[PDB]
């Protein structure tokens, strides 16, 4: 049933697994009128499909055209997330098709299983887990791809660089979440800890920055009192 | 005027005729159930006095056959059974109603309850459902698993209700996804109406039935087949005026029958309030609203 603390190893064994995340498919920025009503104005957006045991992200560009003279496009977006899902699915050779997909959103459960019903040995599974891959838009050259996009695309990433030739999957997952929570909470704060020591660059092929081992245990550290403070200013605790 | 004699009444039993039942002793003087009335199926049911676990009965149609009902003190419950000697049956039943040993089925005249609930219910598509092709009435009772029920555990046993599964691929046409998910219309007037049904009279002749099945036996799986048979009007955006008009009168009955203290297992909460406040058709249910609403305002 439902992915949980409990039952969390599961995500780095081996049988093939994604992650469908569909928070910043459906993007807009909402604005006043000459008139004085509100209107919304799409942007770019992005299904952030994740293999949690080897990184590999299939970042399916949400092109604006695609929302063009639809109509309930909140609803249309989750059925959009599907369909895209399901193309992926079917384009990948059998043995690298997933056996399980994890929707971080419980709204993605029915559209995903109409679309892949041709898939009856894949599970469609909800997750108890509050994941914060809706901060994948604060990764700049995430971010830099959806916007550019001039039309429908699919871009390949590693979300790990090239963290598993040194950590396990477990590892590895624990520093995405808490990279991606820092972001969440206080992007300028999480941003300034990742990008200040200017002699660590990030490589052309990387997300991340070049982090020694006892570089990536201090970011580490910094991400986890970014995120305990911001909780305090939370709940006044 | 057709008859269902009784051989004896061995054991207390709670007897159903129709939306009637009466309560007869152990060894009590009766021998049947006269006066009732021609051009509609029945349905004779029992509660047995000692195990409340025995509710069970027969679908027939008097035109069909000349029925008895005789108590089977091997497998402990009331058989109906066909005698095929026409004048051997008609001297048995003048005897019993000449020492008036029979109860009279205690119709009202003005009264069209059990036509209003059986308008579309056929005995040749209830022998469909509820196959024993030997009999010319159908057995059912509570614990009969639907084919649907046992594809989530005895064939021969089993009632044969057409599969309704919004989430099955003759319910979704490829490429068709959210359009056939969110209105049903595809599924309802081209694969079950045109398809399997091949018109409303057999597809509400089958919702009337899982209806009394759930209301008489207190069937599981008849209930869930009944609100199937709801939902997927009620999601489909385009429905024929008239099967719209006489699904309003369909419900309006079988929620006036329904006893009020079995609304809290018979009727689903997440159906009746889709189907009368969100559904494509929550405005064309008049009957059915206003006597839901005066009847069951809790379950909504
Ligand atoms: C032999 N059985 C049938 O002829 C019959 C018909 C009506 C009533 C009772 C009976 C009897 O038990």
């Amino acid at each position: 049933g439902a992915m949980n603390s409990s039952n969390y190893a599961e995500l780095f064994n081996n049988d093939i697994k994604l992650f469908v995340d569909d928070t910043n498919v459906y993007r807009v920025t909402v604005h006043k009128t000459f008139e004085g009503n509100v209107a919304t104005k799409a942007i770019n957006g992005c299904i952030f499909t994740l293999n949690p045991k080897t990184g590999h992200l299939f970042l399916k560009i949400i092109h604006t055209s695609v929302w063009a003279g639809q109509k309930r496009l909140s609803q249309l977006a989750k059925w959009k997330t599907a369909e895209e899902v399901s193309a992926l699915v079917r384009s990948l050779p059998k043995e690298e098709q997933p056996k399980q997909i994890i929707v971080t959103r419980k709204a993605m459960l029915d559209p995903l299983e109409v679309h892949m019903l041709d898939f009856p040995n894949i599970a469609i599974r909800p997750t108890e887990l509050r994941l914060p891959f809706s901060a994948a838009m604060s990764i700049d050259k995430l971010s830099d791809v959806v916007m550019k996009a001039t039309e429908p695309q699919m871009v390949l990433f590693n979300i790990y660089d090239d963290w598993l030739d040194r950590i396990s999957s477990y590892t590895a997952f624990s520093r995405l979440t808490l990279l991606l929570r820092a972001l969440k909470t206080n992007e300028e704060s999480a941003k300034m800890i990742l990008l200040s020591d200017p002699t660590i660059t990030i490589k052309s092929y990387h997300l991340w920055p070049s982090f020694t081992d006892e570089q990536w245990i201090t970011i580490e550290s910094q991400m986890r009192d970014l995120i305990l403070t911001e909780y305090g200013r939370k709940y006044n605790v | 005027m057709n008859t269902v004699p009784f051989t004896s009444a061995p054991i207390e039993v709670t007897i159903g005729i129709d939306q009637y039942s009466f309560n007869v002793k152990e060894n009590q003087p009766f021998h049947g159930i006269k006066d009732i009335p021609i051009g509609h199926v029945h349905v004779i049911h029992f509660q047995h006095a000692d195990n409340s676990s025995m509710r069970y009965g027969y679908w027939f149609d008097c035109r069909m056959g000349n029925f008895y009902i005789q108590y089977d003190p091997k497998d402990g419950l009331y058989k109906m059974m066909e005698e095929r000697d026409g004048a051997k049956f008609e001297n048995i039943v003048h005897n019993f109603k000449e020492r008036q040993m029979m109860v009279s089925y205690p119709k009202i005249d003005e009264d069209d309850t059990w036509y209003n609930l059986t308008e579309f219910v056929q005995m040749d598509k209830i022998r469909k459902i509820v196959r024993k092709d030997e009999n010319q009435f159908s057995y059912v009772d509570s614990s009969m698993t639907t084919v649907q029920e046992n594809e989530l555990s005895d064939p021969a046993h089993s009632l044969n209700y057409t599969v309704i599964n919004f989430k099955s691929r003759e319910a979704i046409r490829p490429g068709h996804e959210m359009e056939d998910f969110l209105d049903k219309s595809y599924y309802l007037n081209t694969v079950m109406l045109q398809g399997i049904f091949k018109n409303s009279s057999n597809y509400f002749g089958e919702l009337q039935f899982a209806f009394l099945n759930a209301m008489f036996f207190g069937n599981y799986g008849s209930s869930l087949q009944w609100h199937a048979m709801i939902e997927l009007i009620c999601s489909s955006a385009t429905v024929p005026k008239h099967m719209l008009d006489k699904l309003d009168e369909i419900l309006y009955y079988q929620i006036k029958t329904l006893p009020e203290q079995y609304s809290d297992i018979l009727l689903n909460e997440r159906v009746w309030n889709i189907c009368l406040y969100s559904s494509f058709q929550k405005n064309s249910l008049h009957n059915t609203e206003k006597i839901m609403e005066n009847k069951y305002p809790e379950l909504l």
